[PDB]
This record gives structure tokens, C-alpha cells and sequence, in this order.
């Protein structure tokens, strides 16, 4: 069976170097060219570097040439890729994938008269990943943990449709993942929708959690957003209320 | 990061025919073939086709791909559930490795739902820690795809901001969200401020301004 597995990801600091490991499997390693294709998590995929199967020609992408380097071992049927200088605009799922040419080596070293060592073809690349790993996960941050700053997405006007209005929590600023909220210490549930956090330029991530509720109730009854960062050991708890000064909405109270 | 062009998203019931299309300059795709992968969300890409026009021992007579100049185009007849995925293109013109956007192809298992956009100011205990957030959150929407667009006194904005990819609700529809980050200053010193969520060739605004 058909195999790639990538290994070496991790969070790293900028600046700093890391060594990615992807081990070929099911097939003839020394046949085809090999390649690293990353994707920044969801926002697509991009090309980073590819390498002849000789390990003669090496490609690298506009983004990471000068600080990115491949080489492979056929004698371990391993591939690399060697990332330095690391930017925190590196970060991403690196994907080792197979280059679609098969091709046999038709020239190599022999480094002794009697008798063989590495091939040395030239050749040379399709351009088309016929086969992809599971892909390895790459964080760059130079941040140490850090508690939550947490706001309120105040219920307003501009929130409410239907008798239903919508409310949440902005919790900016953290460090490690995860933070997971609650509301009204799990009195609240329906409606209830935390999002995928998001790593800015800081090196610190960011999310979401809003809850959907009857327009009517705001006036009687209270809504507490529970946020929880068990790596820096910090609970939260914002009461939200109705945007303070807002003509388009009636508020009970 | 060079790019080829996609459409953002595409959707069609099971059994339909679909039609994906590339795009991109002459000195990439204009002389060089052209590839397609499939992503099945959670996993990783899958190629689909390869030199414009030819399926891998293993793909069906279902998918199929065509080139003609500096376009290039992907079609899926009769559409299964299991379809459902991102479709990127590629192409190899030497120092190579260019993809596209791409495109998301949704096979629809249930109504199509309109996004309810909601869009927040910075609180003013936020702008007394001298910093801004204008959080944007789309809500009960399928299929789950959308495309967002900050814009400050109606002029384009695209530093400073991030975008959620969307996700499963409780109910099964999707949910998305976008942070634009500001200085208290520019938050101040502009009009408005307008959050433009596109989804399915429709296009939403929701707008915010200083108090």
C-alpha cells in the first residue's frame, strides 16, 4: 500500500530553523521526483519546493527560496525539507506529495573501476502530485502563554431579525489553544456557536462564541459567556448586555 | 505567491453536471498543461487530472478536463454526495508549483439557506485598551460558502483581517466569521465602516460607524 508520512511539525519560533521528515512507502522511492506543498489552514493550497528523483534538480517557490532547502536519501527512502530563517507567515500544513513521472535512472557514479553509488539523471519533473501525505502541522509564534482579553459582542439593532437576537464574546489576545466557552455554565446551549480560532500577526490567536436568543428576553433575563484557558489558568466570565444606546431596539427594564 | 484564478464556489444536486474553470497568465498556463485535485475536507488533496485532459487508473469517466488557450476547465457529471470537496488547478511552467484559489464544490443534501450577517463594533471598553475589532458573523447559511469583503467609506480594505472558513452548526448549516483590527484612530477617523459577505452570486452588507 501506497504511503507517504510527513513528521517534524510543531510550534516554533521565528527566526528559528526546523527540519521537516517525509518517509516514502509502497513503491519505488528512487523513480520519482518528490514535493512539499503547504496550506495555510483553510485558506488554500501553495507550492514550496520539489526535487528530481535523481536529487539533481531542485525547485524552489518564490516565498521560501534563499531560506527553504530539499534533499533526499534513497538509501532510507526519506525526503526533507529544511526550513530556516522561519517567518511567522510560514505557518501552515506542509504536505509531502510524489511527483507524478516515473523514471529509471539511465546514468550514475560509479565511484570505483570495479564493480556503483548515485544516480545522477539529469532529469527532471512533471509538475503533478499523483500522490499526497497526511501533511504535517508547522506553527510559527513567538509567543509564551498568555490569558484571554475578553469583550462583548453587545446584542443591538443590527443583530436581532426575526424576535431572535444575536449576542457572543470576542476573546482576543491568547496563547496556547484551546479556549472553550460556555454560557450561563452550560444552562445555555441552543443556539450556541463557538468558531474557529485565528492567529494573527502577534503570534496570538482569537475567537468567537455567539448564542442566538429571544429579542424579548434581553430585558429579563442575563447572559454570561464563560471562557476557559486552563494553559494560563485563567476563567472569564462577561455578562453581556443590550447595546447601550440603541433606538431600534425595545429593551424590557 | 503567484495564483491562478477560480470561482469561489459552485453547487448542483446529486446527479447534475457541474463545470469548474482555470484562468492565469500566458507565460504559465498559456504553455504549459494543467492539473486537478480533489480535497475532500479534513484530508489531504487527491489529483483528479492530469496533462489538461487524461483521468490516473482510479479516477471515474465522470470527471473530465479540457484546455484551450489560457483557460482550462474541470466537469463532473452525475453528481455523488462523496463529490463533495475543493477543487484546485495546477500547472508547471519550470521553476513551477502554481495553484488555484480554488473552488469549493457543495452537493446540495438540504435547502439552501440565506446567511443572517451580523456585525459588531468595537466595544468601548476594547478602544480604552487603544485597540479596535469590527467582528463580523455569518450565520445559518448553505451551502456552507462564502466570500468576505471589508470596506472602509465604501474603498477596499485587506490588511488587518482574518476569515474563519465555515463551519457545521448545531442545526447543520454552516457559520463563518471575519475580524477586522484597527487602531482606535482609524475607527474614528473614517465615516463607516461596511462588512460585504457574498454567498451564492448574492451579496449582503452590514455597516457600522462611531457611535
Amino acid at each position: 500500500e501506497v504511503q507517504l508520512i510527513e513528521s517534524g511539525g510543531g510550534v516554533v519560533q521565528p527566526g528559528r530553523s526546523l527540519r521537516l521528515s517525509c518517509g516514502a512507502s509502497g513503491f519505488s522511492f528512487n523513480n520519482y521526483g518528490m514535493h512539499w506543498v503547504r496550506q495555510a489552514p483553510g485558506k488554500g493550497l501553495e507550492w514550496v519546493a520539489g526535487i528530481s528523483f535523481a536529487g539533481i534538480k531542485k525547485y524552489y517557490g518564490t516565498s521560501v527560496k534563499g531560506r527553504f532547502t530539499i534533499s533526499r536519501d534513497n538509501s532510507k527512502n526519506n525526503f526533507y525539507l529544511q526550513m530556516n530563517s522561519l517567518r511567522v507567515e510560514d505557518t501552515a500544513l506542509y504536505y509531502c506529495a510524489r511527483d507524478l513521472r516515473e523514471l529509471e535512472c539511465e546514468e550514475w557514479t560509479l565511484y570505483n573501476y570495479y564493480d556503483r553509488g548515485p544516480c545522477v539523471d539529469p532529469r527532471g519533473v512533471a509538475g503533478s502530485f499523483d500522490v499526497w501525505g497526511q501533511g504535517t502541522m508547522v506553527t510559527v509564534s513567538s509567543a509564551s502563554t498568555k490569558g484571554p482579553s475578553v469583550f462583548p459582542l453587545a446584542p443591538s439593532s443590527k443583530s436581532t431579525s426575526g424576535g431572535t437576537a444575536a449576542l457572543g464574546c470576542l476573546v482576543k489576545d491568547y496563547f496556547p489553544e484551546p479556549v472553550t466557552v460556555s454560557w450561563n455554565s452550560g444552562a445555555l446551549t441552543s443556539g450556541v456557536h463557538t468558531f474557529p480560532a485565528v492567529l494573527q500577526s502577534s503570534g496570538l490567536y482569537s475567537l468567537s462564541s455567539v448564542v442566538t436568543v429571544p429579542s424579548s428576553s434581553l430585558g429579563t433575563q442575563t447572559y454570561i459567556c464563560n471562557v476557559n484557558h486552563k494553559p494560563s489558568n485563567t476563567k472569564v466570565d462577561k455578562k453581556v448586555e443590550p447595546k447601550s444606546c440603541d433606538k431600534g431596539l425595545e429593551v424590557l427594564f | 505567491q503567484s495564483v491562478l484564478t477560480q470561482p469561489p464556489s459552485v453547487s448542483a444536486a446529486p446527479g447534475q453536471k457541474v463545470t469548474i474553470s482555470c484562468s492565469g497568465s500566458t507565460s504559465k498556463i498559456g504553455q504549459n498543461s494543467v492539473s486537478w485535485y480533489q480535497q475532500l475536507p479534513g484530508t489531504a488533496p487527491k489529483l483528479l487530472i492530469y496533462e489538461n485532459d487524461r483521468r490516473p487508473s482510479g479516477t471515474p469517466d465522470r470527471f473530465s478536463g479540457s484546455k484551450s488557450g489560457t483557460s482550462a476547465t474541470l466537469a463532473i457529471t452525475g453528481l455523488q454526495t462523496g463529490d463533495e470537496a475543493e477543487y484546485y488547478c495546477e500547472t508547471w511552467d519550470g521553476s513551477g508549483g502554481v495553484f488555484g484559489t480554488g473552488t469549493k464544490v457543495t452537493v446540495l443534501g438540504q435547502p439552501k439557506a440565506n446567511p443572517t450577517v451580523t456585525l459588531f463594533p468595537p466595544s468601548s471598553e476594547e478602544l480604552q485598551a487603544n485597540k479596535a475589532t469590527l467582528v463580523c458573523l455569518i450565520s445559518d447559511f448553505y451551502p456552507g460558502a462564502v466570500t468576505v469583503a471589508w470596506k472602509a467609506d465604501s474603498s477596499p480594505v485587506k490588511a488587518g483581517v482574518e476569515t474563519t472558513t465555515p463551519s457545521k452548526q448545531s442545526n447543520n448549516k454552516y457559520a463563518a466569521s471575519s475580524y477586522l483590527s484597527l487602531t482606535p484612530e482609524q475607527w474614528k477617523s473614517h465615516r463607516s465602516y461596511s462588512c460585504q459577505v457574498t454567498h451564492e452570486g448574492s451579496t449582503v452588507e452590514k455597516t457600522v460607524a462611531p457611535t
